[PDB]
């Protein structure tokens, strides 16, 4: 049994630690009005998320319905999320990006092999690294009813979303893979994939949502310059980012990539770079 | 002594909502043979109308369930048999009393009109369930009584009186629900309603208020019929 | 003017939230409702939005329009308005799921249409008409709720993070000022659509950024066949005309009001034909 | 086949508001000897409660008329005799069925509590009209059944369950209307209501809503009693 | 501001009259009510009274206070406000004679007391509280009606030709400014008295100039025994305290509001003791 | 049968003539909200007023309830009422006053002997002389229910009212006689009986209601100067105006007065003085 009673607020989606267990805990206060009969459904699949643990996935704890809100019982992380850490640090080198890529790849494969469900959303703010240096991607599209409630929600400032899953209701895992490729590109560059910016900004390392979506669906996905990224890295991320699902990087050819092997072989302590950022 | 005592019992029963009691009491009132006045016939109307309306609503809801539909269908059918038997018994009693003591001895025209209206109403209630030769006979008799009542009203009765208007209301509902001829209902209801319109202010306010209520009902149901 | 001292208001309970604040059931000369900013700070942009909210609420006095009792600036800034019995219309549709007979539903539409006509008459764009805004005070009467980004002509566009009610031309955001009376009309039509379908618009579409694109490019349209079977056909055609993707063919509010009045005059209040009633 | 068919008939009848039918049907259900479940006993409760409530309201209104008051007084008295005979017959049938097939065979505690509650209710309804040694005996039996039900509830039943709360409601109304000891009603209702207060959030929302309704009723009627 | 063009308003019927004009059921964005001067001329005194009426109505925004939609100066000058369902409270008491259960009656008193507290809070004297002013919108809600001679502090006394509600000290007219909050309180008490007796105050007194003298010199007093037998005793004592002939001992409106709230908390809503309800 | 349909407005309580009969007719549009059951009562006694005619009383015609108002069907009079005619003409000589006094005296005695009811109100505006010169006093307190409705009414600017009928609920005809004496004094002086004004105004020939009533009940009724009024006239009107009912001029001693005989014997054509005023 778990409840919001034994919850001591610490910081900030509020960072509210667990009282009896002594574990610093996090609650997601994403709340809106739903029929309670629909609200019955959400908890059971979150239990399934609790019963699954992976060395590259967030800590899962049983969630529950409070007095009018849906809270989520996730683990603590001094790394917070990727958005602010990239904002403070600026840009990110190839090695860190590759290790994050293998982390998210194997986490989503763990999902696809355990919970038999797709991500249904991938976002760099949803990417996050443990204070001791572990990528703990969270908040999957596991629960259908939560996604149904989130149908009626805010507007996404930058919907890093696969155009094929947008235009056509025929959707596949390759679409989420394209989404994660876009997330990797965004965290690499450090800005939203607007058309390639000035050569000044590249040498250094407001727009409406609907026209951005139009740009994604119509214009080709942005390319990666070779003057700041290794040829294999950019080639492989572009392969992962192709709009045509035929040559989208499925899971097998995702692990095939040589830079995946380089990230596995290389040594990058996420904690060290985080403290350097912290 | 019997008549006024039974009438007071009927008033006590209408304040008590129990209906079988004044049903029997007014049966005995009519069988006595005394010429019923306005209050006594009005109480007869209210009592019989409600005692049949309860069962009418029961039949309507069970028929809706039957339309909603295997064993349940059989039990709904048998319960429909029961409620139809009840309605037939009570309405047959009503009409027998009417054509025994009320209609033949009705001297004043207004009471004759009232009795013909009630007779048409209960013939209509039977037609609600009657089928085959039963439906044919009850429909013909209802129409005969109806045209008789309308003729006597238009001959020697006030057009804007409550009885003639509610008369017309029941004519219109009869034409729609039973005769299945919505057009005829439409024109008859409209023409009677216009006759009510013409002489609306001829009568006093006491009749005026009830007349307004029932012609509002006429407006409502004519809009219902023209809505289709 | 409508200034409100901090100590007098007796805030009671957090009913809900949304639209630049959170709602409390205060107590100032009887039941009220207070929209309050969660953050204490007076951010200049939110301050200016608050000032516009004050001005536009002071511009309105209608019966079907929420009664703005006052605005308090001391401590955390807030708006105090009439407390409305029952929750919003969104709750009465998709949280209470209480049935609305077509008579009652068309009455709700008529009342809220009168309200929108009033806002437009004094030259205000609500700009944010939704189903969360509509409030149902007892007796099936209606009040148009918050006007947080509702503004006068002033002759800024914000997504306001509210999809499924925003208009496609409002979504497209080409002219930098795509807020017109017809935008409010389309919001009205969407409200009618959700009232007369029983669910949110575009049920089959799920993802939010999917639905924004689908309604924006126009590939998707509301499924009129999804409406209730029992409803007057003139109302169906009015909903269809009000939900027209093209701006100029959506009806201005006085005309939709006239159509609704015609509907009222041709309303079959009772499906069954009532006969002689039980006298007195 | 008999039990489920009769139960479906009872549901059809509750959708039809006609009550004598499932009254007889549930009489036959109980006489069969099958252990009634939650739905069947709940339907028993609703049916019997309403079939007695109609006549109870009739008696209340005719007694108010009698208090309003010479021949009319006699006829109100005789009609009161009739309605009392009806209530006695129906309630005696109810209690005989309870102590024949329901109470002795009630194994689970909750159904025992339910039956004791119903028995106390109908003993109270008799006490409403019983006088002399009749009143003495019915009051003593009602109190015995009542204290039995409360003891078994406090021993092995949920304090904030709907049955125990409505139990307490009926205890309080019994103490006021029959025992004429408003004080005892006051403290018993208040203490049971406080017990309900303490564990209000222990149970789920589905029980919580009905519990809130009935404890609002408790607040209302305790304020009624303390208003004097 | 609230200016109103002459052509738009669609006056329908003469419902009644009184208080510097006559009332029509106009049509301006739905049902309204128009108070209009019968004489076309702009007499300076009536013009100034009209201007004060505009200002004081603009000072009020409460739910239980009549919603002043606008004031039109072109042609014959008028005020347009919300149309209230049902007639005034005077009609619902002595023309409709519809019964008011003590629950409903005390609710009416509570609502109108909140309204008076609101007028007093922004420093307005109604100066004319009666039973003709109170309006009963559907759902047993209340609105305080016209404020024709209601004015702000302004720190003129007019008989206004309305006896049986005017206060004795207002009648006496000694200081040339005998209009205080307590005058409004006494008017409130008189309204409570007529609500809880079923007839007009001082029934045995007949002649108007007789009753003015009788209440003025204080020889006559309202007969408290004439009140309804069934009513809470605290309410009876509140009526008596509110109708005290001496000014300073009549309760200020926040205190009477507190007493009424206590009464609500101790309201025996049902005379009979309801038992276990028929489940679902 | 009579109705407001055949009513042609002429001038101004509206002066609206009767269409079919060819008679100029007057309607009294004194309207307020009453229970209709009470409204049943008023018409029958107005019928009794119609069936009675006196050579010094208004023309009576059957009244009725219109669409929300109570109208009164009275006769035409170019003399209108006394208030405006005294305002235009200023003051009134002794002879005219005496003839009006005998007119009102015999009219109220006609009332007391025919309808068995007191005036219940007397007022100079209710005094009025026919264009051909006949005093046609009208609007008696005949109907109880109308008086009951008028209980809730406006405030009287100058309530020429007997203090004994004010203070004590014991009332008598002598009270109405005192009222008519006050009306006669007022029409004589030409102003409300405030305490006697300056000797300037007497040689020439705003105050609140409640204190005026106090003045009436407490201070003696105003006296009549002997420099502008004949001794018998002032003495007799004062006798009629005494507060003590014991020496109030009852009907018999009202006719006893010598100036009554002088008014009967004198010749004063009301039409001539009206045309001189007109
Ligand atoms: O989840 C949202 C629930 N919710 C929001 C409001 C609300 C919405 C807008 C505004 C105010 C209150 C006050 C001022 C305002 N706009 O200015 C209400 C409400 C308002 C009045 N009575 C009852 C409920 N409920
Ligand atoms: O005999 C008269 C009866 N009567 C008077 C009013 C009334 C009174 C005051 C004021 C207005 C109307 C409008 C403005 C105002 N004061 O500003 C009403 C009324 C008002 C609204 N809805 C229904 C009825 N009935």
């Amino acid at each position: 049994e778990l409840k919001d009673d034994d919850f001591e607020k610490i910081s900030e989606v509020f960072k509210v630690s667990h009282k009896p267990s002594g574990l610093v805990m996090a609650r997601k206060l994403i709340h809106l009005e739903i029929k309670p009969a629909i609200r019955n459904q959400i908890i059971r699949e979150l239990q399934v998320l609790h019963e699954c643990n992976s060395p590259y996935i967030v800590g899962f704890y049983g969630a529950f319905y409070s007095d009018g809100e849906i809270s989520i019982c996730m683990e603590h992380m001094d790394g917070g999320s990727l958005d602010q850490v990239l904002k403070k640090a600026g840009r990110i080198p190839e090695q860190i990006l590759g290790k994050v890529s293998i982390a998210v790849i194997k986490g989503l494969t763990y999902l696809r092999e355990k919970h038999k469900i797709m991500h249904r959303d991938v976002k760099p703010s949803n990417i996050l690294v443990n204070s001791r240096g572990e990528i703990k991607l969270c908040d999957f599209g596991v629960s259908g009813q939560l996604i149904d409630a989130m149908a009626n929600a805010f507007v996404g400032t930058r919907s890093y979303m696969s155009p094929e899953r947008l235009q056509g209701t025929h959707y596949s895992v390759q679409s989420d893979i394209w989404s994660m490729g876009l997330s990797l590109v965004e965290m690499a560059v450090g800005r939203y994939p607007i058309p390639p910016p000035d050569a000044k900004e590249l040498e250094l390392m407001p727009m409406a949502i609907f026209e951005l979506l139009d740009y994604i669906v119509n214009e080709p996905p942005p390319k990666l310059p070779s003057g700041v990224f290794s040829l294999e890295f950019q080639d492989f991320v572009n392969k992962c980012l192709i709009k045509n699902p035929a040559e989208r990087a499925d899971l097998k050819q995702l692990m095939v990539h040589a830079f995946i092997k380089r990230s596995d072989a290389e040594e990058v302590d996420f904690a060290g770079w985080l403290c350097s950022t912290i | 002594v019997d008549k006024e005592e039974l009438v007071q019992r009927a008033k006590l029963a209408e304040q008590a909502e129990r209906y079988d009691d004044m049903a029997a009491a007014m049966k005995e009132v009519t069988e006595t043979g005394v010429e019923l006045s306005n209050e006594e016939r009005n109480l007869l109307s209210v009592a019989y109308k409600n005692v049949v309306g309860a069962r009418r609503s029961s039949w309507r809801v069970i028929s809706s369930i039957e339309q909603k539909t295997e064993r349940k269908q059989q039990m709904a059918k048998e319960y429909r048999v029961k409620v139809e038997k009840e309605l037939r018994e009570i309405c047959y009693d009503v009409l027998g009393l009417l054509d025994k003591h009320l209609i033949p001895k009705a001297s004043n025209p207004e009471s004759k009109v009232f009795y013909l209206k009630m007779k048409g109403d209960y013939y209509r209630y039977l037609a609600e369930v009657a089928t085959g030769e039963t439906r044919n006979s009850v429909v013909e008799d209802s129409q005969k009584a109806y045209q008789d009542a309308f003729e006597i009203s238009k001959a020697k009765m006030q057009p804007t009186h409550p009885i003639r208007l509610g008369l017309a209301l029941n004519f219109s509902v009869f034409y729609y629900e039973i005769l299945n001829s919505p057009d005829k209902a439409c024109q008859l209801a409209k023409q009677a309603f216009d006759d009510a319109i013409a002489e609306l202010d001829t009568l006093n306010e006491d009749s005026y208020k009830d007349s307004t209520l029932i012609m509002q009902l006429l407006r409502d149901n004519l809009t219902l019929w023209t809505s289709d | 003017d409508w200034e409100i001292e901090a100590s007098e208001v007796m805030l009671s309970t957090r009913i809900g939230s949304g639209s630049f604040g959170t709602v409390y059931k205060g107590k100032w000369h009887g039941d009220v409702a207070v929209k309050i900013l969660k953050v204490v700070d007076p951010t200049p942009e939110q301050f200016q939005a608050f000032r516009n909210e004050v001005a536009v609420l002071r511009k309105t006095r209608h019966v079907n329009i929420l009664l703005f009792m006052g605005y308090m600036t001391k401590d955390n800034l807030a708006i105090v308005t009439q407390w409305c019995e029952g929750s919003s219309l969104y709750k009465h549709l998709h949280v209470q799921e209480t049935k609305f007979q077509m008579f009652q539903l068309i009455d709700i539409a008529r009342q809220t249409a009168q309200g929108m006509d009033y806002l437009h008459a004094k030259n205000i764009i609500h700009r944010d008409m939704k189903s969360n805004n509509i409030f149902l005070h007892e007796g099936l009467t209606v009040k148009i709720g918050d006007f947080g980004l509702a503004t006068v002509k002033s002759r800024v566009e914000q997504p306001t993070g509210s999809v499924l009610w925003m208009a496609p031309e409002v979504i497209r955001m080409q002219d930098n000022n795509p807020f017109s009376f017809q935008s409010d009309v389309y919001s009205y039509g969407i409200v009618l659509y959700e009232l007369m379908t029983g669910e949110l618009p575009y049920s089959h579409i799920n993802n939010r950024d999917q639905i924004i694109f689908m309604v924006g490019r126009g590939y998707a349209s509301p499924d009129l066949s999804k409406l209730y079977k029992n409803c007057p056909k003139a109302m169906k055609r009015l909903v269809a005309d009000c939900v027209k993707k093209v701006k100029e063919e959506r009806p201005l509010f006085p005309q939709i009001l006239s159509s609704i009045e015609l509907l009222q005059h041709s309303l079959p209040k009772i499906n069954r034909s009532a006969s002689e009633p039980s006298l007195h």
